[PDB]
């Protein structure tokens, strides 16, 4: 009856340090959720958990209001799960992505800031119209059914 | 490149 699709854009940002840390941290990072241009997936958007390399301290970092970010100094890039929880009762409840928060690009001078976008489309199928109606006001789009 |  009603399929609606909307984006979520995935991304980050390292750069070497002009120095390290105490610890031995060479890079600075961040790595965000976020809607695309001016759409605010807020309204659809409960949280977004960013889990990190057990490395680091508390990993399982939550955020429940944007900027749906986490931002850290590290040694080494890593494979981060990342959950993005809807505002919904019924399936699905969120999604899954597995985000790879690298440090080097090659091709790019370390010292040089490197960024990364990742343009996520997710696909509703017969969404809840409160949920349909959340979708829509992030920039969701009702497509062919199915 | 250095990972973890």
């Amino acid at each position: 009856q009603c399929t609606v699709q909307v984006r979520l854009e995935l991304g980050h940002r390292a750069q070497l340090r002009k120095k390290p840390t105490t610890e031995g941290f060479t890079h600075d990072w961040m790595v965000f959720v976020r809607g695309p241009e001016q759409c605010d997936i807020q309204h659809f958007v409960e949280k977004v958990v960013f889990w990190l390399h057990d490395s680091f301290p508390k990993p399982r970092r939550v955020c429940k209001e944007p900027p749906y970010k986490v931002e850290e100094s590290g040694y080494a890039g890593f494979i981060m799960p990342i959950e993005v929880h809807f505002k919904n009762k019924e399936e699905p409840r969120k999604v899954c992505f597995t985000y790879d928060l690298f440090l080097n690009l090659e091709g790019n001078p370390p010292v040089n800031p490197l960024n990364h976008l990742r343009c996520e489309k997710l696909t509703f199928n017969n969404p809840t119209t409160e949920f349909r109606y959340k979708l829509l006001r992030a920039g969701g789009v009702m497509v062919m059914p199915e | 490149a250095a990972r973890k």
